[PDB]
């Protein structure tokens, strides 16, 4: 007559790691890492932008890629890859820090520079490199001045804008650079050529420069974009003799929103916080090992495929 | 293990008990039977569970980019970006690995303590009733119907009840 | 629990014992009787001062700034600092979370530990001459004054004194 | 300690055993004698294998330098760095402190736990044929010669071969 | 007869965390983050100095604000809020590495130049931007160099300092850039203007450049300053015909010390080894909550309000 | 009769810290913090190239301390202290990243530009500061370009160098700084000067500038080297007429490879994964305390002489 004590067993154990044993078998475990992503951007709950071909710069300076993303509003916002920044083929100064700024935005207004132009200048300058509506056509946001008397003198002119506003103001403009002295000359004419910025904090000096470049969209000429925030009640001057082109709208930026770099499908459906190149990432689990490269709330990255968690005791099978 | 009886004085576990984690085996006139202890069980569950929620609590932190994927990141802040992430990476990976080692330990360890914890509590009760056979079993020396061994596992089995009779068939005198 | 007995088999602690950690009631013809055990309590005492003696030591990790509190930082290396800086916020939230969880888990069992080393130490100082409840009591089956309680307590309890008398009582015949 | 058994109820250990982890020694009338057990010691072995190949396991992670030691780095770049690699260093040296400590606490309770656990092993074997010293020794009540000790190391000695002449012994009749 | 074991318990618990249960109940516990800071900058003893509206750039150049400031030792450096570093509008390059280099030192000690100008050159240019003692006045370390004669060219001139110190120097000089070409002319003439500066180590060439700009303290000029290190042994060439800045002194950083930003107050019968934007934070615990932003020896930052470590066994009452 | 149960113990143990003591005796401790270091650079298995006194930037210019390091394949390359970039003093913008790309490249091809000169330019500048051979010689992957006849104007030239490759090729070329109105008359004629840089993203502007200087290997002129990446299918095209030190071959950096600063003698005999400034470190153990700058798959620094791990039970005499 006796009554015997035990605890349970399974056939089918599971490995797990102790302290002590790389090899221990346990009744049940969970995993602790996630190794599945999703394909999609699970953009449900939020105002999205996806900015499709059009670059982040681009909705800045108006290149006709960007129509549809010149103003707007959205928690968060979505870049593709090889996205179309320039027309008029060029670089900006600092794009990194500026792209980043308006990856973190929350959406942008333009307002209006109201620069005005005497009769010797010709402000609505067009090229081949901006299309819209299959036609000649430039940067949206911006005019390239050129002297309406084809080869005289650009005159020495100066263009001051004011922030009357409450908030910070992106300003950006452009400096034109040549590709051959013929091409100087009839735009702007044979004098030296300036061109000068200042405001209460910024103040910095362009020249124009011929060189032979091969072509892009076209073009062997280049724009030098630059860019500064314009404060709140301060102004910001522009002096110069041809070469601007000058900004016919300014940039501010609302809020705060989150940047997503992929070319992942968007899916409306579901919802995600963690976002990576590949897609969105969904779990409660602390690790996963899609990506060491991740946006938003996430869990840590880890360099292994598995680390599970045991649940129960050890398999005594018999 | 770190207490002795699953994986220790415990030969094996019960395949056969999909009823808890912990249990009873008798064996009388009657004939057998097994139960499984429902406290001890979820003595046990419960902790598990526990650790279960503290794995799951999420600390974020909205982080945002730092590294563009469609464009060049200029060379010297590249290489700090990604030395920087590589020992963070690092970091968590070894805390990821030290963690789950050291859970398990512990479960392990603490699924063995319940079930001494129980084979302990069964002891006590049946005082100088039964011994211990050495292998988690106890020899009761009295008649013991399953009535009595359904009191063993309920927690109400009178020692004062059998104490004449067993110390009688233990001793083997007076 | 870990070891049974604190939150186990002892079914409540002594709000009226406030001279130390681990004691004893008794209860003879004298009537009754508490007194707290040093030895246990100043061991269990002794390894929370451990724990805390190690939980304030300090590096000598001097650091400077590399964010400028009253002037703009240039955009990309900011995101950069933020990025590490919660990074490793992230790292020590999540490590001072783990301490003290861990810290506190190994603290309740050691306790748990020391109260049951204490009642292991009592049942081998009686041994034949006492049985156990179930509920960390011991029936004594002899005759025990207060100068016999006190020397359980101070660990000069001579078994073999009160053998013959308690072995008659256990089998219950005179 | 947690099992009260090393540096607890053994007073201290043997110098003299050089055989092994733990052991038996034993007096009887052909002498004494001394003995190492081989699987309570070999169990506690591997725990510390165990240990000592999830230490020196190696991530495969290479770093390259972000910091040149011939040539100057730009001064705001250089204390971002240097800011990182201090902050990664005092997680390191925290983690490495804090992995040693648990560590070293875990391995000493686990040898405590094994004695203990070869301890009850012996106490079950031997059942109502002895009784416990309070210092890890077990009076045997009856002859037990070289080849019966043996057979208690072994963990073949049965227990009715002896109870009735233990039993009297115990019970101080004849 | 009985004797019972038993463990203390109490009315008034405490919870804490354990792996298993967010909930347990024990004995006593204690705070392992901390949460009290202290609203002063606890400078106890260590030679400190409060620079007060004088901006650690402005210890260089000699802003009149900084007049206490050109010299000194110390072991920890502290800077307020809108500290003013410029008089004369303008702006320094790489000025954040400037000011990091200066709010790690131990102390600055001023050496001369030795630069004399001819008969031509009025080398006390003064302006009523930088009023010094009830007059116009300027930078002490540097001096405005302006043609004697309004409207005369300003003389090519060359001009070397030779470093024949042990260690290296802090060298920092300007240039001017004028509003007006009206302005230009009166200072330095109607020719070309051109800076050249040239060490072993370091060569750069500035263009003074005209240009439009808001006011600042009433001047719509500029002054960028420049800087680098001279290296003991080396020279270092300045070849100027009007724009230049001339230093009139040069810089040694002495030693090393702790650089602080905050505005709150000094108590100098309190000792601290943390401190940030807020003050001091002294504690025995690894861990606080105040500051994610912290210089010198400090407990790591964490976002929990409070982690309890318990110092009691369970607490079982009944 | 009596059988006893005991552990082992010791004469002398060893002292290691747990959570609850700090001087806690065990039986036997190892060590997990290696304090060890080999004075050596343990280069077995490893396809090595010691550059000597060859800075890894002398090897795209073609510096003659680095005739025998223009080319090659490593996995693994080795940078002195002291070592030499410039014959011809100069300095190269954004150097640090430079050197950064070349130090973790696994090789160098060259290749040539194909630049052609007319016959009014001679493209063999020399110069006694680029000793070859006991001969004046110059830079071995550029060209100095100069007025064959002197004294008159560098005539405007137009020189495209075409990636046709499948690879980015990183191009150099240097900017001449005449130390004299003389010789840059002498050189270059006395018209204005300007080099113009474009390729298709690339667009750079540079003026060869007079300048009084110091004499650095005798000379006080000065060369300033600029570098980009070529796009494979991309041209890059410079416009000048004077002072372009222009390249002749290419380069095109190769895979992967670890790059090493240390003096410390190579050893073929050992093996190894770890290295700092001061030897390499073999090690299984977690942890070292010999440097918190090091390269490769590296124990991590902590700041502890030892962290003993105990591999022993509690030491109990008597
Ligand atoms: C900006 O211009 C307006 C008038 O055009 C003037 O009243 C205001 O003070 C200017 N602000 C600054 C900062 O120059
Ligand atoms: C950063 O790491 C990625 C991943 O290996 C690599 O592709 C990239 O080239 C690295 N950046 C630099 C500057 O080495
Ligand atoms: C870094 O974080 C701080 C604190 O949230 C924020 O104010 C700042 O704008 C961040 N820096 C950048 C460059 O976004
Ligand atoms: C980085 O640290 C080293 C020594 O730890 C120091 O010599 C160096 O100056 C530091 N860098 C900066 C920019 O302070
Ligand atoms: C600096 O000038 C002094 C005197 O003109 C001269 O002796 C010294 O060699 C010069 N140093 C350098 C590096 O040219
Ligand atoms: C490069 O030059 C060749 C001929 O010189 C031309 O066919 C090709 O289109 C050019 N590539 C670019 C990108 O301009």
């Amino acid at each position: 007559d006796k009554i015997c004590l035990g605890h349970h067993a399974v056939a089918n154990g599971t490995i797990v790691k102790t302290l002590t044993n790389e090899q221990e078998e346990v009744t049940n475990a969970t995993e602790t890492v996630e190794s599945t992503g999703i394909n999609r951007l699970c953009m449900k709950g939020r105002k999205h932008k996806d900015l499709g071909n059009c670059h982040p710069i681009g909705m800045l300076i108006g290149t006709p890629a960007c129509d549809l993303h010149l103003t707007g509003m959205w928690d968060t916002l979505i870049e593709r890859e090889n996205a179309i920044a320039y027309c008029y083929p060029g670089a900006t100064v600092n794009v990194e820090a500026l792209r980043q700024k308006i990856m973190e935005s929350g959406g942008i207004n333009k307002i209006s520079t109201g620069f005005t132009y005497g009769s010797s200048i010709n402000s609505a300058g067009t090229t081949r490199a901006c299309m819209r509506n299959g036609g000649n056509s430039f940067y949206a946001e911006l005019k390239w001045l050129v002297s309406k008397s084809k080869g005289q003198n650009f005159p020495q002119t100066t263009n001051t804008y004011r922030n009357t506003d409450t908030a910070e103001h992106l300003i950006m403009w452009g400096i034109h650079h040549p590709s051959s002295t013929q091409e100087k000359n009839d735009l702007y004419g044979t004098q030296s050529i300036s061109i000068s910025v200042g405001s209460s904090t910024y103040r910095n000096n362009f020249v124009p420069v011929v060189g032979a470049r091969p072509q892009v969209n076209g073009q062997s000429g280049r724009i030098d974009f630059h860019w500064t925030l314009v404060q709140p009640g301060d102004n910001i001057t522009f002096s110069h003799n041809g070469g601007l082109i000058a900004p016919s709208r300014v940039s501010k930026l609302i809020g705060r929103g989150l940047g997503i770099q992929s070319d992942a499908p968007i899916d409306n459906n579901c919802e995600s916080k963690c976002f990576w190149r590949g897609g969105s990432i969904n779990t409660r689990l602390p690790f996963q090992n899609l990506s060491p490269r991740t946006v938003g709330q996430c869990p840590k990255y880890v360099n292994r495929r598995s680390l599970m968690l045991a649940t129960g005791m050890r398999n005594v099978p018999e | 293990g770190l207490f002795g009886a699953i994986a220790g004085f415990l030969e094996n576990g019960w395949e056969g008990m999909v009823d808890g984690w912990y249990g009873f085996r008798h064996q009388n006139a009657q004939g057998t039977g097994q139960a499984a202890d429902y406290k001890s069980t979820q003595a046990a569950i419960d902790q598990i569970t526990g650790k279960l929620n503290r794995l799951v609590e999420k600390t974020n932190t909205e982080f945002e980019s730092i590294e563009s994927e469609f464009s060049e990141i200029e060379h010297q802040i590249g290489n700090v970006i990604n030395w920087t992430k590589d020992s963070i990476t690092d970091i968590w990976t070894y805390q990821a690995e030290l963690l789950v080692a050291m859970e398990n330990q512990h479960t392990i360890d603490m699924a063995d303590s319940e079930m001494l914890n129980l084979y302990e509590r069964v002891r006590k009760q049946l005082r100088q009733n039964a011994e211990e056979d050495g292998k988690g079993c106890f020899e009761i020396y009295h008649a013991c119907d399953d009535s009595c061994m359904e009191s063993i596992r309920n927690n109400t089995y009178d020692h004062s009840q059998y104490r004449e009779e067993a110390l009688l068939n233990r001793l083997n005198i007076n």
